[PDB]
């Protein structure tokens, strides 16, 4: 069927900075093009209609405008509540198609982490296993190596990251870090080190304790 | 205004079927089409079909043609969506959305989405651990603290703190699957490092899957 071609997958831009993405079909729509933006978490959304027509309540720094078998969405000023996924739709023919999507991703100030160990709390190691969390916090770009030592072995393949989005605050990543392994083999250790290197950092700043 | 609401989450096993709901409102139900739209982890945005509550007009996307049914009830102004057969394959978050009408479009309105998780599991409740604040005064200036959620499913679940009073500087984590086969993530916070035994902070972590729902305080050293 209709394929909706959109390149790139990530573009990037800075807050203020004019940004527009594509839509390529694989055969004239007739300007029957749709653009739905979607937040992390959230639902798509409609920002315009039949290529060029923006929808209302939509902010006037949104435009879109294309022909044939190429269409445009365009932002003379992107805020940061600009981010996220934006797909686009034809209705030109059944059944109607969507694009890949474009991820917009804001390009800011590089950003070292606030590193920030926690130990495994007294209530849920009464239960099986235990687990170790560093947390590194408001970080850009999202790069950051992550090691874990215990009593200076590195750790390996017992570990579990997960990074958010770029908050809304200031664009920046943050990530976390899980370190998962039996109540015993935890006690047989003593110092539990979490090796952070950022490129927003002179030297890999290290976060550590003991129990 | 025009609004859709969806059922809520849900996880049926295999060979089973699921009924997802999309109430109207606002508007005219009858003479608006009402689109179906699946979006997987690492798919994005897919067309199911539409509806004509009205007429009963449907189009359906070959790919799911006998897969996904679609009924509306107009003395409810509710469409419905039924997935038969499910699979791990229709594992995803489902929207609805109202799209044109004859005399009438103006853009589209999105229902805010439902989830169904096709699994043989059982339902799960989260159990959380706080991520209590280490002492952070090592050069510096705030100290972070947290809540563990741990080992629960399926996937819906969300955390606060203080009940969204103070919202300054959270961070919850997309949830991590385990090799048990559960889910599990973390929710933190970062307050000034001073204000610590002055206030006490509680996050609320709810889990439908399961009416799972707790309020676990954190306290220094
Ligand atoms: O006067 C004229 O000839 C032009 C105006 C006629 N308009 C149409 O034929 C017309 C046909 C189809 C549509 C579609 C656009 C996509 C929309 C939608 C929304 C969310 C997800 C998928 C699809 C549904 C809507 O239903 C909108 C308008």
């Amino acid at each position: 069927e209709l394929v909706l071609t959109q390149s790139p997958s990530s573009m990037y831009a800075s807050l203020g900075e004019r940004v527009t993405i594509t839509c390529k079909a694989s055969q004239d729509i007739n300007s029957y093009l749709n653009w739905f933006q979607q937040k992390p978490g959230k639902s798509p959304k409609t920002l315009i209609y039949r290529t060029n027509r923006l929808v209302d309540g939509v902010p006037s720094r949104f435009s879109g405008s294309g022909s044939g078998q190429d269409y445009s969405l365009t932002i003379s000023s992107l805020e940061y509540e600009d981010m996220g996924i934006y797909y686009c739709l034809q209705y030109d023919e059944f059944p109607y198609t969507f694009g890949s999507g474009t991820k917009l991703e804001i390009k800011r100030t590089v950003a070292a982490p606030s590193v920030f160990i926690f130990p495994p709390s007294d209530e849920q190691l009464k239960s099986g296993t235990a687990s170790v969390v560093c947390l590194l916090n408001n970080f850009y770009p999202r790069e950051a190596k992550v090691q874990w030592k215990v009593d200076n072995a590195l750790q390996s393949g017992n570990s579990q990251e997960s990074v958010t989005e770029q908050d809304s605050k200031d664009s920046t990543y943050s990530l976390s870090s899980t370190l998962t392994l039996s109540k015993a083999d935890y006690e047989k250790h003593k110092v539990y080190a979490c090796e952070v290197t950022h490129q927003g950092l002179s030297s890999p700043v290290t976060k550590s304790f003991n129990r | 205004q025009v609004q859709l609401l969806e059922s809520g989450a849900e996880l049926m096993k295999p060979g089973a079927s699921v009924k997802i709901s999309c109430k109207a409102t606002g508007y005219t139900f009858s003479s608006f089409w009402i689109e179906w739209v699946k979006q997987r982890p690492g798919h994005g945005l897919e067309w199911i079909g539409e509806i004509l509550p009205g007429s009963g007009g449907t189009h359906y996307n070959e790919k799911f043609k006998g897969k996904a049914t679609f009924t509306a009830d107009k003395s409810s102004n509710t469409a419905y969506m039924q997935l038969s057969s499910l699979t791990s394959e229709d594992s995803a978050v489902y929207y609805c959305a109202r799209g044109h009408s004859y005399y009438f479009y103006d853009g589209d309105y999105w229902g805010q989405g439902t989830s169904v998780t096709v699994s043989s599991a059982s339902t799960k409740g989260p159990s959380v651990f706080p991520l209590a604040p280490s002492s952070k005064s090592t050069s510096g200036g705030t100290a972070a603290l947290g809540c563990l959620v741990k080992d629960y499913f399926p996937e819906p679940v969300t955390v606060s703190w203080n009940s969204g009073a103070l919202t300054s500087g959270v961070h919850t984590f997309p949830a991590v699957l385990q090799s048990s086969g559960l889910y599990s993530l973390s929710s933190v916070v970062t307050v000034p490092s001073s204000s610590l035994g002055t206030q006490t902070y509680i996050c609320n972590v709810n889990h439908k899957p399961s009416n799972t729902k707790v309020d676990k305080k954190v306290e220094p050293k």
